[PDB]
RNA sequence: AGUAGAAACAAGGCC
RNA sequence: GGCCUGCU
């Protein structure tokens, strides 16, 4: 007899055992080298899906741009980006009519937010492409570098501390004859108008790793800092709009998505009488981002912001204006090998414009030949369409408009449709009195989608009777069925620290028990395995064992020293008291009454040199990138113990010409620590104002010395010493 | 005394003097987050990879003057080589366990008073009474429920001023809290935590967690109470219901 | 008017007033009289505060110039002259230290004698109105208020004047100096009434310059300016434009539904080529175990001593010789490496105490076997351009290979029971709730079912091997290291036992990226002759190292005993994911527990015990030439565990792609079997998407064969 | 799947023979000599010892697989079994 | 050689 | 041969 697990589906329905079809117990695919090939392929594919448009050359950037809008209507089922302006404007108008007051309200709240938003909001972001160094750097670092360059060039309106003022300075920089940047190898280099325009309109391309569910790798993009404020405002407007649309599912979580899917299916099927047939289409959109033209987003926003202050319209329109002229950096480059001479070489992507094509294979040779005409200063113009879901929410708005355009008031026919859209994925429930009606409805829906630059993937889509469908790895079969294979990768040690890892593991087990219908015995097994892996990872074994490690000696002496050994934490080699009933309690508090007072005091000592807290945002928040989803943050319950240390940093900056960044880091951190000691609320509430550091610090020294004498340790001798030391630092700052 | 003294020492050197002079208060946050350290994409892989090194964690410089450089057999506990972009020094994990067996001891009696939420959870569970398990299909319907069982009927911003006035009374600014509920909360949490020396930031964070109301969407069947939702994993399942009554009731 | 503040007042005050001007964001060129008025207010604040000191008594000491001493206390300490944030900082600090009441508006000074605030304001109008005006602005105030006015008069409540009168003569002399100096200037046409409390501003975000031209190039094809396009949008109204283009659009743009029937789906085609080879990092079906029967636990013990003790338990060693060559390497190197390992093992046996971890010598043998100094040296392009052989890295579709029957048998025997327990679980909090007791009983049942399973043994082998390899790579980056493959089990009798499959030599492991490869050489004992399925051992070199005698009724077999030696490699990501193989247990048993719960939701009672003991119900878990064979729930547990283990062992992008694109077709087939009239828009496209994932991986090809068999058995 | 073979018997060397297997999928023809286990003949690919001589074919409408043997040798002498992915086999004796 | 698979590893750089 | 780094 030959064993075959798949035959199990002959008795258990597919959805009731779908977890077996998710090989999420092995290493996910990773990219190894350059992503330049993928970037070039994506650029060429985006440009050839809109080949029948019209070509122009921008007078500012001098780059060739392709406009397919209002182009010839498609005559085949292949992907097409020839969106029609009038059709999309009409779709938005119908969306407004079905939801009166949506645009005006959303614009009002967006106007409030834009005029009260601060610059620091831009620091709350992941890697961004700093143009000062032409590389990806943390959002805060890139923002600081750009602000420094602007201030050195004379653009100091951002000193007002307002994001709108920062954007005003950004736009004013566009009209400058010559800017100056700094490079280390420090050298001051001058950038002319066109070079700075291209550096501000460019995107950095990388390869996406840890992407499960496809054989081929893809490319993703990261924009600069000049354009992120406009993107933030536009996405704020789009989120405020989608929050008023029940057909959208992008700005919500997973459980809300499931609830809305259940509600829509029940509404569609229940209202349908015996005569009407119902069919569900589990649709995926092929080349979703490559076929969405930024000009059409400009049209949608300018229709949304009608009868609004002109400044609001301008600030919200700046973003799509820059995306329509966006450029993409090709990537890291290409690495060549010569086996005859036994050597390797790494050529940067910027040489692709001039480098001969003898080194490249046929596929890459043709890709380079096709993309060369669009190469301007080492970057390729990508006007026709978006690169990687930067305007997720606006795309969801367009999809929701398409979904609502079939409310049976615009169809003007017996058939009708509804459903749920989340960018690149949708479920469409279509009802009609007969199979011919369903066919006509789906055909018209597809045709209308093709008029908006949205394509339906026929290969990854199928239609059945309502009651069974899929949506973003959520399988609905007369009710959503748990999978538990999507969350399997999150059952190990997170990698934050000991206490954080313990709390995160127990909380993940608890949550997957609540949401993903994890069984009790399975949860106990998960707890046991997690504890085993945790002890084997942090070298913290039970203590009563003879497992020799680098940490087994101190742990054993602590074990033999303690009297009530049941109170020792698993991190210190103690027994595990966790169970299904204790999954919502931190380890420290669960073992508090069992700890010896000496060990308890040594553990939770504020003066410990290991605990370090930076800001209110990073107290008990851990960023865990979930499998098959975007990066997410979790609140984990933990007590600040000596085990809450933060791990070592990379330390490879020491071998790079960018070595002075570490000295600047140290000096900035010293100044920030001094300010915090002067202003204790610096972390919890970020200080605001327009004065400089030393003014506030010296003046508060004055006052605090005064009052702490009026009652406290200070003495006249010390108070006068502080006053004249303040005068000394004053005259020092003078010179 | 000291604080202004390292201030003067910083202003002595030209670079830090320039940083202090030209940098305005508003930019405080930016430069504080200014770092070359990228946020890790795969934390688990490197935590499993770094812990195999010697000196994998980081600690303040003060550790060099509280913990000896080596233990009884000579296993090193800390190194004097500083981190990449900080004055902290890289140290071995043993320096943690050492601190828990011969490090300085204090009076942790006030931690229960600080971490009110967690200890209240423990007390509620310790006095709970279980019941028979009933096996029948559960119609889990998804609903918006409040998870925090100690929220004082305050929002984030609404309680943020209360938290500042409780911890940072001088940086409150214009705001003087009007609602009398906030008055009593301030009085109680002021007299209760009058000399607690854990940290201002952690105290503020835990006060925010305790007082601020927070809500999330979850699949529930029955219950719906704040105390009954924290144990939602233990009382409700796919085909079984476990009757439970927390210690509070 | 600004010429006056150019002339008279000192710098300090003028820049203080200029920063106060910047504070609230209004411009000085439009209205300057406010600047002069508030700078005079600030000047009176200074001149009233300075020159006034106190000592330990009350009765302020007044000195025209502060002498060098600790006695420089200031009688009145200023509030204004600071930012709003700091003004409120001082207010709150004074309130919290003085125990006084917090005012709602900005004071100007604080004093000790009377322990309270002073709000100085000198207005153009006479005092006896401005005083009570600001008084009714401030609610129930105990802070004393004092104001002057140009005529020279003073006033205050309580008839209180807080310091010397010569200072006030100073104030009013300053005051009339101001007055009869404007007399020379001539400003009272507006000086009395120049500020009325104007607060208004309009936010301006103007598109101009280059950024405007960009806006003119981001419009539809037939538009010339953003102004015109916005006007058109504002004037646009729906007039049935979607219908017109829908009618005009070609009818070939359709989404016709192709019915999906029993005869529609065709079997997935498998690639053809040379048979598929073995990819695992260790032997799974052909492993052999040398044991000692020690009482130590899994992690307890020292590796090298245990390995040597286990190997000494076997007698019959012969001089090794080549049996099956690598066919691409230098087998004599493998032979010499094996003999070197034996020699150095003896060398450890001789000395005092077995080292916890041993380093081996870097001979040419393992230099070749571990691929040392073979990475091409990195150079610059400007120095290597004329080399004809210089080209890209080989980037093409992997070699095509057809499925072989060995993977099927390997999976078959990976789901079989064993004579040992390969899982020793940790401790949990004592169960207190009845649901916890039910969970514990279920868990005990599953552990009894799966512990005696080859899948669990493979899990432990992989976890231990990858953990040791990762730790050695991170610790001994430079020097080659010896690691014996160790796994500890427990017999039926209950006696604990150790097992030594072989050895692993780890090489240089300077791993920077998650994809960087660490090469090692693995040696494993076995009894399976490699002359029967050679195509499965394409990358192995197999020697003959001894003879084994296992008790059998046919005299005694005296079988040969071979050594499978190969060069393999891994990476940080692969090591990390292989050291988390225990979650296969989770996956499998979660699936089984979901089955049990779903069935128990029907009958209102827990159904675990009868499922595991009666074994009445069975699921299709394989096909025999007679037909489909069904097994008890325990066999399903073992089968799913083996499937998860093989997923973790043979993981690859092909597996992910095939899994997704075959789950799609499985859902379609399930819809067909449920009588839900399934339909497809392009089924050929889906088939081509599935078939492109099957290239050379044995596991994915076996999964595809299983899928074809399931289709054949289904659709009936 | 039940299978019955037909068409075996005693034949001359250099003679011909058409085996047929009726069934109740890919099919195979395998043979078993008196002194041995199973030998692959053909599938629907032919073995080295029978290539060019022998031809395998099927009628999916008749539910039958055929094996046309020609130019037979004394070394073809075996029970020829039909298999689906086993028949009882049909005796062929060449002499 | 080996790992791996649309491009890489099989140490890097600095003296 | 000596020293530096391992997400920069």
């Amino acid at each position: 007899m030959d064993v075959n697990p798949t035959l199990l589906f002959l008795k258990v329905p597919a959805q009731n055992a779908i977890s077996t079809t998710f090989p999420y117990t092995g290493d996910p695919p990773y990219s190894h080298g350059t992503g330049t090939g993928y970037t070039m392929d994506t650029v060429n594919r985006t440009h050839q899906y809109s080949e029948k448009g019209r070509w122009t050359t921008n007078t500012e950037t001098g780059a060739p741009q392709l406009n397919p809008i209002d182009g010839p209507l498609p005559e085949d089922n292949e992907p097409s980006g020839y969106a029609q302006t009038d059709c999309v404007l009409e779709a938005m108008a119908f969306l407004e009519e079905s939801h009166p007051g949506i645009f005006e309200n959303s614009c009002l709240e967006t106007m409030e937010v834009v005029q009260q938003t601060r610059v620091d909001k831009l620091t709350q972001g992941r890697q961004t492409y700093d143009w000062t160094l032409n590389r990806n750097q943390p959002a805060a670092t890139a923002l600081a570098n750009t602000i420094e360059v602007f201030r050195s060039n004379g653009l100091t309106a951002n000193e007002s501390g307002r994001l709108i003022d920062f954007l005003k300075d950004v736009m004013e920089s566009m009209d400058k004859e010559e800017m100056e940047i700094t490079t280390h190898f420090k050298k001051k280099q001058r950038l002319n108008k066109r070079s700075y325009l291209i550096r501000a309109l460019t995107l950095n391309t990388m390869t996406k790793d840890a992407e499960r569910g496809k054989l081929k790798r893809r490319a993703i993009a990261t924009p600069g800092m000049q354009i992120r404020g406009f993107v933030y405002f536009v996405e704020t407007l789009a989120r405020s709009i989608c929050e008023k649309l029940e057909q959208s599912g992008l700005p919500v979580g997973g459980n809300e998505k499931k609830a809305k899917l259940a509600n829509v299916v029940r509404k569609m099927m229940t209202n349908s009488q015996d005569t009407e047939l119902s069919f569900t289409i589990t649709g995926d959109n092929t080349k979703w981002n490559e076929n969405q033209n930024p000009r059409m987003f400009l049209a949608m926003i300018t229709y949304i912001t009608r009868n609004q202050p002109e400044w609001f319209r301008n600030v919200l329109s700046i973003a799509p204006i820059m995306f329509s002229n966006k450029m993409a950096r090709l990537g890291k480059g290409y690495m060549f090998e010569s086996k005859s001479m036994k050597l390797r070489t790494q050529i940067p992507a910027e040489m692709l414009a001039s480098i001969d094509l003898k080194y490249f294979n046929d596929s890459t040779r043709k890709k380079i030949e096709k993309i060369r005409p669009l190469l301007i200063d080492g970057t390729a113009s990508l006007s026709p369409g978006m690169m990687m879901g930067m305007f997720n929410m606006l795309s969801t708005v367009l999809g929701v408009s398409i979904l609502n355009l079939g409310q049976k008031r615009y169809t003007k026919t017996t058939y009708w449709w509804d459903g749920l859209q989340s960018s690149d994925d949708f479920a469409l429930i279509v009802n009609a009195p007969n199979h011919e009606g369903i066919q006509a409805g789906v055909d018209r829906f597809y045709r209308t989608c093709k008029l908006l630059g949205i394509n339906m993937s026929k290969k990854k889509s199928y239609i059945n009777r309502t009651g069974t469908f899929e949506f973003t790895s959520f399988f609905y079969r007369y009710g959503f069925v748990a999978n538990f294979s999507m969350e399997l990768p999150s059952f190990g040690v997170s990698g934050i620290n000991e206490s954080a890892d313990m709390s995160i593991g127990v909380t993940v087990i608890k949550n997957n028990m609540i949401n993903n219908d994890l069984g009790p015995a399975t949860a106990q097994m998960a707890l046991q395995l997690f504890i085993k892996d945790y002890r084997y990872t942090y070298r913290c074994h039970r203590g009563d064992t003879q497992i020799q490690t680098r940490r087994s000696f101190e742990i054993k002496k602590l074990w033999e020293q303690t009297r009530s050994k049941a109170g020792l934490l698993v991190s210190d080699g103690g027994p595990n008291l966790y169970n299904i009933r204790n999954l919502h309690i931190p380890e420290v508090c669960l073992k508090w009454e069992l700890m010896d007072e000496d060990y308890q005091g040594r553990l939770c000592n504020p003066l410990n040199p290991f605990v370090s807290h930076k800001e209110i945002e990073s107290v008990n928040n851990a960023v865990m990138m979930p499998a098959h989803g975007p990066a997410k943050n979790m609140e984990y319950d933990a007590v600040a113990t000596t085990h809450s240390w933060i791990p070592k940093r990379n330390r490879s900056i020491l071998n790079t010409s960018q070595r002075g960044i570490l000295e600047d880091e140290q000096m900035y951190q010293k100044c920030c620590n001094l300010f915090e000691k002067f202003f204790p609320s610096s972390s919890y509430r970020r200080p605001v104002g327009i004065s400089s550091m030393v003014e506030a610090m010296v003046s508060r020294a004055r006052i605090d010395a005064r009052i702490d004498f009026e009652s406290g340790r200070i003495k006249k001798e010390e108070f006068a010493e502080i006053m004249k030391i303040c005068s000394t630092i004053e005259e020092l700052r003078r010179q | 005394m000291e604080r202004i003294k390292e201030l003067r020492d910083l202003m002595s050197q030209s670079r830090t003097r320039e940083i202090l002079t030209k940098t305005t208060v508003d930019h405080m946050a930016i430069i504080k987050k200014y770092t070359s350290g990228r946020q890790e994409k795969n934390p688990a892989l490197r935590m499993k990879w770094m812990m195999a090194m010697k000196y994998p964690i980081t600690a303040d410089k003060r550790i060099m003057e509280m913990i000896p450089e080596r233990n009884e057999q000579g296993q090193t506990l800390w190194s004097k080589t500083n981190d990449a972009g900080s004055d902290r020094v890289m140290v071995s994990p043993l320096a943690v366990t050492w601190w828990n067996r011969n490090g300085p001891t204090t009076s942790a009696v006030h931690y229960p008073k600080i971490y009110k939420t967690y200890f209240e959870k423990v007390e509620r569970l310790k006095h709970g009474t279980f019941g028979p398990v009933h096996f029948r299909n559960q119609v889990k319907i998804r609903r918006r429920v409040d998870i925090n069982p100690g929220h004082a009927d305050l929002s984030a911003k609404e309680a943020q001023d209360v938290i500042m006035e409780v911890v940072f009374p001088n940086e409150v600014g214009a705001r003087i809290l009007t609602s009398e509920s906030q008055l009593t909360i301030t009085k109680e949490k002021k007299e209760e935590l009058q000399d607690c020396k854990i940290s201002p930031l952690m105290v503020a964070y835990m006060l925010e967690r305790e007082l601020v109301r927070k809500t999330r969407f979850l699949p529930v069947a029955g219950g719906t109470s704040s105390v009954y939702i924290e144990v939602l994993h233990l009382t409700q399942g796919t085909c079984w219901e476990q009757m439970y009554t927390p210690g509070g009731e | 008017m600004e010429d006056f503040v150019r002339q008279c007042f000192n710098p300090m005050i003028v820049e203080l007033a200029e920063k106060a001007m910047k504070e609230y964001g209004e411009d000085l060129k439009i209205e300057t009289n406010k600047f002069a008025a508030i700078c005079t207010h600030l000047e009176v604040c200074f001149m009233y505060s300075d020159f006034h000191f106190i000592n330990e008594r009350g009765e302020s000491i007044i000195v025209e110039s502060g002498d060098p001493n600790a006695l420089l206390k200031h009688r009145f300490e200023i509030i204004e002259g600071r930012d709003r944030t700091m003004a409120w900082t001082v207010v709150n600090s004074i309130c919290n230290t003085t125990g006084a009441e917090k005012p709602k508006f900005l004071p100007d000074l604080y004093d000790y004698k009377e322990n309270r605030f002073i709000e100085i304001g000198v207005t153009r109008r006479e005092v006896h109105i401005y005083y009570l005006e600001k008084a009714n602005k401030i609610k129930s105030e105990k802070t004393h208020i004092h104001i002057f006015s140009f005529t020279g008069e003073e006033m205050a409540t309580k008839a209180d004047y807080t310091l010397d009168e010569e200072s006030r003569a100073r104030i009013k002399t300053r005051l009339f100096t101001i007055r009869q100096e404007m007399a020379s200037r001539g400003l009272w046409d507006s000086f009395r009434q120049s500020e009325r409390g104007e607060e208004t501003i309009e936010e301006r975000f103007e598109i101009t310059g280059t950024m405007r031209r960009l806006a003119d190039q981001s419009l539809p094809p037939n538009f010339s300016s953003l102004e015109n396009f916005r006007a058109y949008v504002d004037g646009f109204e729906p007039n049935g434009y979607i219908e017109g283009k829908l009618s005009q659009m070609s009818k070939e743009v359709n989404a016709r539904i192709e019915p999906f029937l029993k005869t529609t789906p065709r079997p997935l085609r498998l690639p053809d080529g040379p048979p598929c080879s073995q990819r695992s990092k260790f032997l799974l079906m052909d492993a052999l175990k040398l044991s000692i029967e020690d009482p130590s636990h899994e992690g307890e013990g020292i590796p090298l001593y245990d390995a040597i003790k286990c190997m000494r338990t076997f007698f019959g060693w012969k001089e090794p010789n080549v049996v099956k060559p690598h066919e691409k390497g230098i087998n004599p190197n493998y032979l010499l490496a094996w003999k070197q390992v034996l020699a150095e093992l003896q060398d450890i046996e001789n000395e005092e105490k077995i080292p916890k971890t041993k380093n081996m010598k870097k001979t040419s043998q393992l230099k070749w076997a571990l691929g040392e100094n073979m990475a091409p040296e990195k150079v610059d392009f400007d120095d290597c351009k004329d080399v004809s052989d210089l080209k890209q890295y080989d980037s093409d579709e992997p070699e095509l290979r057809s499925l072989a029957s060995w993977i099927q048998s390997e999976f078959n025997k990976a789901c079989e029971l064993t004579d040992s327990s390969w899982i020793e679980l940790d401790e949990i909090g004592e169960d207190v709730a009845p649901i916890e007791h039910i969970a514990s009983m279920r868990r005990n049942y599953f552990t009894a079912e799966v512990s005696h399973c080859r899948a669990t043994e493979y899990i432990m082998k992989g976890v231990y091997i990858n953990t040791a390899l990762l730790n050695a790579s991170c610790a001994a980056m430079d020097d080659f290291q010896l690691i014996p493959m160790i796994s500890k089990c427990r017999t039926k009798e209950g006696r604990r036992k150790t097992n030594l499959y072989g050895f692993i030599i780890k090489g240089r492991s300077h791993l920077r990226n998650d994809t960087d490869v660490v090469n090692f050489v693995s040696m494993e004992f076995s009894l399976t002759d490699p002359r029967l399925e050679p195509h499965k051992w394409e990358k192995y070199c197999v020697l003959e190292i001894g003879d084994m005698l296992l008790r059998s009724a046919i005299g005694q077999v005296s079988r040969p005993m071979f050594l499978y030696v190969r060069t393999n490699g891994t990476s940080k990501i692969k090591m990390k994911w292989g050291m988390e193989m225990r979650r296969c247990l989770l996956q499998s048993l979660q699936q089984i527990e979901s089955m049990i719960e779903a069935e128990s939701s029907v009958k209102e009672k827990d159904m675990t015990k009868e499922f595991f003991e009666n074994k009445s119900e069975t699921w299709p878990i394989g096909e025999s030439p007679k037909g489909v064979e069904e097994g008890s729930i325990g066999k399903v547990c073992r089968t799913l565990l083996a499937k998860s283990v093989f997923n973790s062992l043979y993981a690859s992008p092909q597996l992910e792609g095939f899994s997704a694109e075959s789950r799609k077709l499985l859902l379609i087939v399930q819809a067909l079997r449920d009588n839900l009239e399934p339909g497809t828009f392009d089924l050929g496209g889906l088939y081509e998407a599935i078939e492109e994932c099957l290239i050379n991986d044995p596991w994915v090809l076996l999964n595809a064969s299983w899928f074809n068999s399931f289709l054949t058995h289904a659709l009936r | 799947v039940q299978l019955q073979e037909s068409g075996g018997g005693l034949v001359q060397a250099g003679d011909s023979l058409r085996l047929s297997c009726t069934t109740s999928y890919g099919v195979g023809w395998f043979r078993q000599a008196p002194g041995e286990e199973r030998e692959f003949g053909a599938s629907i690919y032919y073995a080295d010892s029978v290539k060019g001589r022998f031809t395998i074919s099927r009628d999916n409408a008749k539910n039958t697989v055929y094996l046309q043997m020609n130019s037979l040798k004394a070394e073809d002498t075996a029970v020829y079994y039909c298999a689906a992915r086993w028949g009882q086999g049909t005796q062929v004796t060449v002499s």
